[PDB]
């Protein structure tokens, strides 16, 4: 993937992370990446108006089931043991999503798809890097990120202000890319 | 009729000791001890399954040049049942008309053609993966495992309680 | 003509498609000399079978298959698709997504459903020769426009059968046009802006395009004959209130008094012309010009032309309602062409029942068939020429 | 290198030293940044803009009418410098948009530089066909062109050249019914000609920059070009 050169130094201001997990599943949802969908023979992006393919079906099923479990954490007045069960199920769904891309790109795997994996990695690098320059635009500074986390310096000393800054950047990136979490 | 159920944890397959027999392992409830205790279960006659790809225009097997006649599922059926069966020691199988889909990277493969689902018991020797026929281009499922066929054709999604009838 | 009985269709269709249909002639028509590798093998055919059953994807290999499939099921309707990369009848056998149109025809449709607010003679689904003037002028205008503006040499119109016709402009470069090209062309040829039954649907500027000028020059040969004599649009207050709705209100009183003091649509229209000329001198908009454009100019449908895989009735078929045969339109005989003389399957079966397969010559289809061989002779001549040179 | 303007769609295959490589990279970066800043400060058509950017070109020797000096050094410099900027700029969509803006400014200025006599042979060298019409054809079809023309006031069809184009090349132009069509051929003034060519050029550059973005990971393995090509513009 793409690894940013670190702005090495001492940063006295607040530092908050941005976990780029489920990035590849989110991409596969968004651009409809599937074996039945891509016209491999360097591949090309499939048609957007085309029907939602196979891999998106199961990964979106997992994401929606995780979302409904997340709802079940909002409703209080539940047995704590069942709350722990819901948390375990949500975490399992998270890791299964994260490994979705794993099962497709490896010579170690059955479904080794060099072009499909290359397309997914290219899209991931592109979107993370776009987030990088635009968060530069929004008058902050980024110092490190490789497809699984983003280090962000704040230039601020108020924790709540930093948190709401993270919330606003999360919301804007979520409205820029629909299924990314 | 006596029936019982268990929670299956393990699934073992062997290709040479007891080929075609997957020893499913699991965790059974017993009424006599009013608890759960270890159980073994095994299933035989897990037939190997193949999917022959009939061609469209019969080519000469020696050179690949066209022989001037079309190809049908019936055509590949006889071609198999005499020559391939005699060469690789097959005496019984259940050829059926089955339509399946392929959407992977094996080159020159129709997406939704017709497949000759050749279902023969696993005792007969497994066919070579690069088998080619005068009538059929290639066949899938050569070494595809009895364990995965069991898991895949019995709709057993992960570890779930298994109901078994007529326990021999 | 006698009245048509729709219950004789199951036998009449079988007889016609057994004996009289120009199968191999249509075969050359869609084969186009077999220049492309499998242009006819990827040709799309669409049929409507018995009991309103619709089936879409068929591909055929030769005239033998065409004959067998046509005489085996006897569809009520024959419909045409496009030509794709692989065979449409096995389209599912090819990988998903790879299925894409690469060549297709460009078609233009004008129908009586487009003139419900225009015709004072017929209902939505009815026609008459005295309302056929609009269709004739539309044919002539589209003819000149495509033949000179774009040089479209192989223009073929086919009569739909009841309330409209279809065109078939079969140049090769036309066959390889892109969706954007066809769209840009259809908005290039669009002048009528059909809204939510807006009173005014045609407006112009001071500068006049030669396109519109030539179109109107053609139309003026028909306005007096049709709008003012065949339709007589200025016979009643309600009759000319539709025109007054387009005319500015400052002219309404003078038009009303002129029409009351007159007694016929011709006199009222010439008074309208005088008053409109006075208004133009005082102020131009060319009122006489947009009103006639809104009353006569063809009102097209965007989708049928813009679709790279749209479906439309084939020629030489039969109309399920009226039974008329979807025959080409003779480019030389347009001003006097009539839809009620178009052969009907009942009459042509009676001709066959009153009797190398050239039996159409003894049938009333014969002149229109010779029109079809004339068109395909033009196609063959152009193919041979622009291939050899 | 057959003509001064050139469309950049054939990468060079020569061998150059590292010092010349960096000199070209830095010089073209300076040229494009100057184009950006000058276009921001001034209006794109004023003689002050034209003369100032001409002086910038002369001090950076990137373009000039053909002579003994022009053939070898300057146009070759333009070629390799543009392609190394392609490598530098294909990283991001924002950088691609920036580069496209400045190169359109550059190419429009260069086209304004070229005298009217040589634009014919430039279009001929451009490998995509366009046919200029004769004076007799212009005089015969002047009334049609004016009647079907856009809001350009008056009947005046001045010295501006008119070309013959396949209709499929000017889709957005003719689809507004603001041009005359003759047997599937259009006739167009110079401003719309340059608009069409710049739109086509931006399409080709977008596709080529996307392709080079697909080619970046292989070409970045070198260690003597990574720390530059990461930061020519940034
Ligand atoms: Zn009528």
């Amino acid at each position: 993937g793409l690894v940013l050169d670190p702005k090495v130094g001492f940063y006295d201001k607040f530092i908050l992370l941005l976990d780029f997990n489920s990035l590849y599943p989110s991409i596969i949802q968004e651009f409809n990446i599937c074996f039945t969908t891509v016209q491999r023979v360097i591949p090309e992006l499939p048609d957007p108006s085309l029907e939602m393919g196979i891999l998106p079906r199961e990964i979106r099923k997992l994401v929606e089931r995780r979302k409904q479990v997340k709802q079940l954490m909002k409703q209080q007045d539940l047995n704590p043991d069942l709350i722990l069960q819901y948390d375990i199920r949500q975490k399992a769904l998270k890791l299964t999503a994260n490994s979705m891309y794993g099962c497709l790109g490896f010579s170690y795997s059955r479904f080794y798809a060099k072009p499909l994996a290359a397309l997914v990695t290219y899209k991931g690098r592109e979107i993370l890097m776009h987030t990088k320059e635009m968060v530069q635009k929004m008058n902050l500074e980024v110092i490190y990120g490789d497809t699984d986390s983003i280090m962000i310096n704040t230039n601020s000393t108020n924790l709540e202000e930093v948190f709401k800054l993270g919330n606003k950047v999360k919301s804007e990136v979520n409205k820029l890319y629909k299924l990314l979490e | 009729e006596q029936v019982f159920h268990f929670y299956w944890l393990d699934a073992y397959e062997d290709q040479y000791n007891q080929p075609g027999v997957v020893f499913l392992f699991g965790k059974v409830w017993i009424e006599s001890a009013e608890t759960h205790v270890s159980c073994c279960v095994m299933v035989k006659n897990i037939e190997r399954t193949l999917y022959f790809l009939p061609r469209e225009m019969k080519i000469d097997l020696n050179t690949g040049k066209e022989t001037g006649t079309p190809i049908s599922m019936k055509d590949v059926y006889e071609e198999f049942d005499e020559k391939i069966a005699t060469k690789y020691k097959i005496m019984k199988f259940k050829s059926k008309p089955v339509e399946k889909n392929y959407a992977f990277e094996i080159p020159d493969v129709p997406e939704k053609s017709e497949y000759l689902e050749v279902k023969y018991s696993a005792e007969m020797p497994q066919l070579p993966q690069d088998l080619k026929g005068e009538t059929f281009s290639h066949v899938f499922g050569t070494n595809t495992s009895s364990l995965e066929l069991f898991l895949m054709n019995r709709k057993i999604k992960g570890p779930c309680w298994l109901e078994v009838k007529s326990p021999q | 003509m006698e009245t048509f009985d729709p219950t004789e269709l199951p036998e009449l269709l079988k007889l016609y498609y057994r004996r009289l249909f120009p199968y191999s002639q249509y075969y050359r028509w869609l084969n186009y000399g077999g220049v492309i590798k499998n242009y006819f093998q990827h040709r799309e055919f669409s049929f409507t079978l018995k009991d309103d059953i619709y089936i879409r994807y068929q591909s055929f290999n030769n005239q033998s298959d065409l004959e067998k499939e046509m005489q085996k099921m006897n569809p009520y309707k024959i419909d045409i698709g496009a030509v794709y990369s692989h065979r449409p009848n096995q389209h599912n056998t090819v990988k998903l997504g790879a299925f894409q149109a690469q060549e297709k025809e460009l078609v233009f449709d004008i129908d009586m459903t487009d003139y419900d607010d225009v015709r004072r003679c017929c209902s939505s689904a009815d026609i008459c020769p005295k309302c056929w003037t609009l269709m004739t002028m539309a044919i002539r205008i589209i003819d000149r426009a495509l033949k000179e503006d774009f040089g479209f040499k192989h223009r073929l119109w086919v009569y739909s059968g009841r309330r409209g016709v279809h065109c078939w402009v079969c140049d090769e470069s036309v066959r390889k046009l892109s969706s954007a090209v066809r769209s840009g062309i259809v908005e290039y040829l669009s002048l009528v802006k059909g809204g939510q039954d807006v009173k005014k649907k045609v407006h112009l500027s001071e500068k006049i395009h030669p396109f519109i000028r030539k179109s109107i020059n053609i139309i003026k040969k028909y306005f007096e004959e049709y709008a003012l004599v065949n339709q007589d649009i200025l016979e009643n207050k309600e009759s000319w209130d539709k025109i007054l709705a387009l005319v500015p209100e400052t002219i309404h009183d003078e038009l009303q008094q002129s029409f009351q003091k007159s007694h016929n649509s011709l006199q009222r229209w010439e008074h309208l012309k005088k008053v409109a000329s006075r208004y133009q001198n005082n102020i131009g908009p060319w009122l006489e010009w947009e009103i006639m454009l809104q009353y006569c100019f063809p009102r097209l449908d965007i989708n049928v032309s813009k679709g790279i895989n749209h479906l439309l009735k084939s020629p030489f078929s039969v109309h399920p309602k009226t039974g008329r045969i979807s025959v080409p339109i003779d480019l030389q005989k347009v001003d006097q062409f009539d839809p009620f003389t178009v052969p009907t399957i009942s009459f042509i079966c009676r001709e066959l029942d009153a009797i190398r397969t050239r039996d159409y010559k003894k049938t009333s289809l014969a002149p229109y068939v010779k029109v079809f061989e004339h068109f395909l002779e033009n196609l063959d001549k152009s193919r041979k020429g622009e291939l050899l040179k | 290198y057959p003509h001064c303007l050139q469309f950049y769609l054939q990468p060079p295959s020569e061998n150059i030293s590292l010092i010349e490589f960096e000199n070209l990279a830095i010089d073209r970066v300076k040229l494009l940044k100057s184009v950006e800043n000058l276009g921001v400060s001034y209006v794109k058509g004023t003689e002050q803009y034209q003369s100032k950017l001409e002086s910038e070109l002369r001090k950076l020797k990137f373009s000039y009418r053909e002579n003994l000096e022009d053939e070898y050094e300057p146009r070759r410099r333009d070629h390799i410098s543009h392609f190394i900027l392609r490598l530098a700029y294909c990283q991001s969509e924002e950088l691609r948009r920036w580069f496209i803006q400045q190169e359109m400014d550059l190419l429009r200025f260069r086209f304004s530089i070229l005298p009217k006599d040589k634009i014919q042979d430039f279009l001929k060298d451009s490998q995509l066909q366009f046919e200029a019409i004769s004076d007799e054809e212009k005089t015969l079809r002047e009334q049609e062109i004016v009647a079907s023309s856009p809001s350009l006031s008056g009947l005046k069809l001045g010295f501006e050249s008119i070309y013959k184009i396949p209709f499929a090349d000017a889709l957005d132009l003719f689809r507004g019914r603001k041009v005359y069509l003759e047997d599937g051929f259009a006739y167009v003034p110079l401003k719309d000609i340059v608009a069409i060519i710049l739109n086509e050029f931006r399409a080709k550059l977008s596709k080529a920059l996307a392709l080079t973005a697909r080619s970046l990971p292989a070409v970045q393995s070198d260690e003597r070009l990574q720390p530059l090509l990461n930061h020519l513009s940034h």
